[PDB]
């Protein structure tokens, strides 16, 4: 009965990550306007996952969707780093919400295959994740078409969930 | 459209003829004749469209054919309309389209089980919707559009038909209403500067039966069909036919009215008949539903319409808004909890969606004397409902809404205070006269009560304590003419007619306006703000004064045109005694035609008879007698102070408070400087500040959520700033001391 | 909904507010499942009110995207329920809203993929035997209106080239009617030729010898009627577009000939003959071998079958020489 | 068992004549565009009467109705003398229709009760009614609003119908 909230801006690759988790096959993804829900179970715990899209008109409803959520994924497009500051501001605002104090800010630096992928350490420094009020810091690079860090990120999330209780 | 229409028409004729032959005589012969006539042709240059469409229309309208053949005819007509066979450049296209709509309205067939009937009627509804939406529908007439409205509305308000057909009819009604009132949006205002006398009857348009299945008319449609449509919608939601219409019909009528208002806007004021229908009877029905209903859906629709009216047409519906808000506050402070929740939410839609609702209400009401305090009462009711004590035994969702209203008041007051340069605000030394006279409202109420009990004490009181310029007769007449909303009008009748006051009476009657009006309208405007006495001599004196004034204010000319004249100015010139006699006749005919106790009625015969010999010892023209007779048969003379007591009381309250003021028809925020706005804010804050501060502190102390506490502390900060700005020392000390504690 | 109300409170006009933000809660509660029929019905009513009273218009931010998102939500309207009358009412609201959107300028500003999805949705409703009758008739009327609008817009685009030679290499068996999942140049551009080609290919898929047993008689008659309406609206301009004309010439005429030669149902034969005579009258100077072959087959039939077929043929061919 | 057809130009009071025959009342009837049919039981015989509209766009439709017709009532309009030529031409076309030959012609001219009414002999001579051959011919002036002549015309028609059999 776990609650997982996959957030992130447009073009980050959230739908691809959800598809890889659900069926482990690359499928063409249309630009989402609403949400996608596919409850899963990795080993012994149910994983109810809610995916949210961008389009620069649904972020207020991103704020609306924060409810009894313990897992947060904030996939940020590594390419086109000009938009990274907007993602930093949005994740800071999400952290500032009173209903997600007990969350776990986890970020996937996707699109590593594309040229000029930003370094994970530099991205995390730009995110000033060290300023978190003892919540989490799990910047883990990965790829969407191929499985490079997705399994490691899932292991990190399930490990922190298990360590919760 | 590049194809030859002839081949389309011939193909449709062929298919309909084949279908009729398979199913099975005059109709088949007509189709064969049309086929031959169009086969011997190459283009539709000089063949009228009505001939091309006639066999199809006969199949549609004749009630002796199966639903299959009728459906085929409907399909053929829809195919013609989609392909635009009857273009603008075709002979008699107006006649063809009027005929096809007439055929659709009277569609009848003898068919199979209900599924086929629903399919056929859906085809009829779709074709009507398409025709009306096109410009070819703009060329239809008033009568045709009224028939369309009646047919679709009867389909949409019938409980013996499938829900799909009803939904289709409802969608068509919404589309047609939008079309009609959008046309109204840009036509013209007629007689902008000419006054209007309310003489139309509201009970002449009733919904017909669902018989489908098993200027003036004959002219492009404009205002007349809009008026008839509003009359029909009023008949749906009227108080006097609650038993004759289901709840769904009333809800749909309310939704149609709301859609019409949204499409039209603040332009119904220019048209006096539509605005009269909106003001008197539609608002009466809205108030009746609010006060005397138990179903939530109907109350929700009624409240939504009421708030739409307050948002759009609030500058001309002030008395109705005052009455309805007073009734709402009486309800909310005394009905199950769910009703109160619905009322409070649908009224909460107001203070957010208005420039500055409480300030505007305090400017219009609560300052113009003879109007009950509305803004202060609203704020007090909101404060009393915001405490959890009012949450007990009522809905739990009310206190947050009321708190939102109070915080909105504080925020709006702060917004009127952003850049006002407090020193210069204090630099003012001359207070507005409105507030100065507002401070003396209780004295005015005491004087009005004294006048109601006896004028001999009221007049000296009403002159000693201000409120009248001087004891001169002209001033007394002016005060009685204008300020009579709370002054008793039977007392005016019994005072303005006492023999000694024959000077005040003369001046009062001369103070009216009667130029260009017949005797009927003159009597309506005389009795609008004056109740006739009981004794014969008193009525005689009042009528004599009125006759003198009407003759003096309607200077005639020796033209003296007799008959053959629909004019009403230079045609009839009753000297002085002719007016007396005609006015007495009108007063008597009112009682004669509107006294249900007496059997039979006084017809026009011998009514024209026992009047000859008055207008210069001859008879009044036929037009004038007929007009006054019709105007009394319809719209009984509205008089003030009918009777107060038990049994029928809502009707009397509405009559006295609204119908008297709506007989004759002729914002302020944009007209006031910021300093005056802040002065009104200062007055309302002085009146209702401690209550708001105490309520906010109670909510803040009893709260537990962080958002509630933060919002309440911010509101208290704004209250402290307001107190500092206006120098409300006691309130500022209270707020800061409570925060410190 | 509560957040949208808070955002819009005390705003004089929707000047800087994005339209998609305004419409997003409604579209979300329309498209998603697990929401009861009553609530999605109310949401559809709200969307229809926002359309009949023009609110998202030419002077609003992202109005193109707002209407595109509205249509995308409508084409995937899913809900739960208890009875069937509620389902029919909700789907009737969906069909009416789609017909309103497409027949407006904002419909002209839609996308190729979006229009193709609208076509497939309304056609699935109109060719499903498991719905009611009034719903199917509403769907068919909407399909005829949308077809007229699409081909009318076809009669404004200039042909891609008038000097080049077109080689028929695009396959016909690519577009098939999808299942009715509703209820319980490239794309992303203002729609033009590509959606017209896909629509004509779908209509061919409805009436085809290879797809004969997978479609009912009603679906095939409706497809023939739609192609006939398309021809009647378009006219002799369909020969300036090579792909549409190839689809009319080779496969659709093959289907017409197959139905004329190997069918016993009278209604299907009537629809086929009406389309054939329309083709002869409108586009006959460019279809000569096809007309020759079809006329020869018809004369073979007439000169050698309860004879009611023969009466139907002779009447629907008599429309020619008059 | 009788099929009486009422044909005439628009404005001849055909619908008023039909309703006066059916019930005997003055009824305000809008200009009809199609047809209206009622029955009469004036004698022991029961007759069905068909009324047709008189506009210019429907006269060929009149021409379609001529089937198993027993009698024809060609009501004419006793005003607008410029229309008399067209009325006579239409009457000649109806007479030479080769189907209504075996019938009886009756003319009412109900507009006599108005100023400037033409003489019955004058209209009969002008309309060349004397040129008729091998057919019953009889005109009876009347007033639609009042009557009097309507009963006389119906009496003559029913008498000639009885004489036919
Ligand atoms: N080839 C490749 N593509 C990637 C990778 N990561 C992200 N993408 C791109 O990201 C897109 C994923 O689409 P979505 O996840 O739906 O994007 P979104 O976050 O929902 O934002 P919207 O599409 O605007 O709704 C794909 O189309 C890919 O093109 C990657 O690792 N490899
Ligand atoms: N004053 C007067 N008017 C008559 C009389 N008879 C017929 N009319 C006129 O006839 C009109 C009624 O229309 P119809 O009875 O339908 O006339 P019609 O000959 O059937 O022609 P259509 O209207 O096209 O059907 C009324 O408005 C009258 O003006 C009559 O005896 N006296």
């Amino acid at each position: 009965e776990l609650r997982i909230l996959i957030l992130g801006l447009d073009g980050a690759g959230k739908t691809t990550i959800l598809y890889r988790l659900q069926i482990g096959e690359v499928v063409t993804t249309k630009p989402t306007i609403g949400f996608n829900v596919e409850t899963l179970s990795y080993k012994n715990l149910k994983l109810n996952v809610w995916d949210l899209g961008g389009l620069t008109s649904i972020r207020p409803y991103w704020r609306c969707y924060y409810a009894d959520t313990a897992a947060v994924i904030f996939v940020v497009d590594s390419t086109d780093k000009d938009r990274m500051s907007t993602a930093s501001k949005e994740l800071h605002l999400m952290l500032q919400e009173e209903e997600l104090q007990d969350a776990a800010l986890l970020v996937f630096a996707n699109k590593q295959d594309q040229p000029g992928a930003l370094s994970a350490s530099e991205v995390s420094k730009e995110l000033n994740l060290v300023e978190l009020k003892d919540r989490s810091w799990s910047i883990v690079a990965s790829s969407a078409i191929k499985g490079e860090g997705i399994t490691e990120g899932l292991d990190w999330l399930i490990d922190v969930i298990k360590e919760e209780q | 459209v590049t194809v030859d229409p002839v081949t389309i028409i011939i193909k449709e004729c062929i298919n309909l003829s084949t279908a009729m032959r398979k199913y099975s005589d005059p109709f088949l012969s007509g189709f064969i004749q049309l086929r031959l006539m169009l086969n011997k042709l190459k283009n539709l240059d000089n063949i009228d469209s009505l001939t091309i469409l006639q066999p199809f229309l006969l199949i549609v309208s004749t009630s002796s054919i199966s639903g299959y053949i009728t459906s085929l005819a409907l399909d053929s007509l829809q195919k013609f309309f989609t392909l635009n066979i009857i273009n603008e450049s075709s002979q008699n296209y107006i006649g063809a389209h009027r005929a096809t709509v007439n055929a659709l309205t009277h569609c009848r067939f003898e068919g199979s089980q209900q599924l086929s009937d629903d399919s056929v009627l859906l085809k009829v509804v779709f074709l009507l919707r398409s025709i009306v939406d096109s410009p070819y529908g703009d060329l239809l007439s008033n009568s045709i559009i009224y028939d369309v409205l009646q047919t679709i509305l009867s389909l949409a308000c019938n409980n013996r038909r499938s829900e799909v057909l009803r939904n289709a009819a409802q969608s068509t009604m919404i589309a047609v209403t939008v079309k009609i009132f959008s046309k109204l949006k840009t036509i013209e205002p007629v007689n902008v500067n000419q006054i209007y006398i309310n003489d139309e009857s509201y009970t002449n348009d009733v919904l017909k039966a669902d018989t489908i299945g098993t200027a003036y008319a004959d002219d492009n449609y404009g205002l007349p069909v809009v008026r008839q449509y509003l009359n029909l919608l009023l008949s749906l939601i009227a108080p006097e036919n609650e038993l004759k219409h289901s709840y769904s019909t009333r809800i749909f009528g309310l939704e149609l009215i709301q859609t019409a208002l949204e499409i039209s806007g603040d332009r119904l004021q220019l048209y006096p008949r539509l605005f009269t229908l909106i003001s008197d009877p539609i608002f009466k029905s809205i108030l009746f539903i609010i006060q005397n209903t138990t179903k939530l859906s109907l109350l929700q629709a009624t409240l939504q319409l009421f708030t739409t009216l307050v948002v759009i047409l609030g500058n001309n519906l002030q008395l109705q808004i005052e009455l309805t808000l007073t009734r709402i506050f009486s309800i909310l402070l005394d009905k199950p909890s769910i009703i109160k929740e619905l009322l409070i939410e649908q009224i909460s839609i107001l203070w957010t969606r208005s420039p500055s609702f409480f300030t505007s209400t305090f400017i219009n009401f609560d300052c113009n004397l003879d109007r009950a305090d509305v803004s202060i009462n609203f704020l007090k009711a909101l404060t009393k409902l915001a405490l959890p004590e009012s949450a007990l035994t009522t809905t739990e969702s009310v206190p947050p809404i009321c708190l939102e209203g109070l915080v909105s008041l504080v925020d709006d007051m702060f917004d009127h205070m952003k850049d006002i340069d407090r020193e210069e605000f204090g630099r003012q030394k001359n207070e507005m006269e409105i507030l100065k006279k507002r401070d003396r409202k209780t004295e005015f109420i005491e004087c009005t009560n004294a006048f109601n009990e006896k004028p001999k004490k009221g007049i000296p009181m009403l002159i000693e304590k201000g409120f009248i310029a001087s004891d001169s007769d002209k001033d007394i007449a002016e005060f009685l003419f204008n300020n009579n909303n709370r002054m008793n009008k039977k007392t005016i009748g019994l005072l303005l007619c006492h023999p000694d006051k024959v000077s005040l009476l003369n001046e009062y009657i001369r103070l009216f306006d009667f130029s260009g009006l017949r005797v009927d309208e003159a009597i309506r405007i005389l009795l609008t703000k004056f109740r006739l006495p009981g004794e014969s001599q008193q009525i005689e004196r009042i009528i004599e004064a009125f006759s003198s004034a009407y003759c003096e204010n309607q200077d005639y000319d020796p033209s003296k045109i007799s008959d053959n004249a629909e004019d009403d100015i230079s045609t009839v010139q009753p000297d002085a005694d002719s007016v007396f006699i005609l006015s007495y006749s009108i007063i008597m005919l009112n009682t004669d035609l509107h006294n249900p106790q007496v059997k039979e009625h006084m017809s026009f015969e011998d009514y024209s008879g026992n009047l000859k010999g008055c207008c210069n010892h001859k008879d009044f023209p036929f037009w004038y007698l007929d007009r006054i007779y019709c105007s009394i048969r319809d719209k009984e003379i509205v008089m003030p102070e009918e009777h107060h007591g038990n049994e029928k009381w809502f009707e009397d309250a509405w009559n006295n408070l609204i119908s008297s003021t709506t007989v004759i028809t002729e914002s302020v925020m944009d007209k006031l400087t910021p300093l005056e706005l802040l002065n009104f804010d200062r007055a309302i804050f002085k009146q209702v500040g401690p209550s708001i501060v105490s309520t906010l502190f109670n909510i803040y102390v009893v709260a537990s959520d962080d958002h509630i506490s933060t919002r309440m502390i911010t509101s208290l900060d704004k209250c402290s700033y307001i107190s500092a700005f206006f120098d409300f020392k006691d309130l500022f000390n209270d707020i800061l001391n409570s925060i410190a504690k």
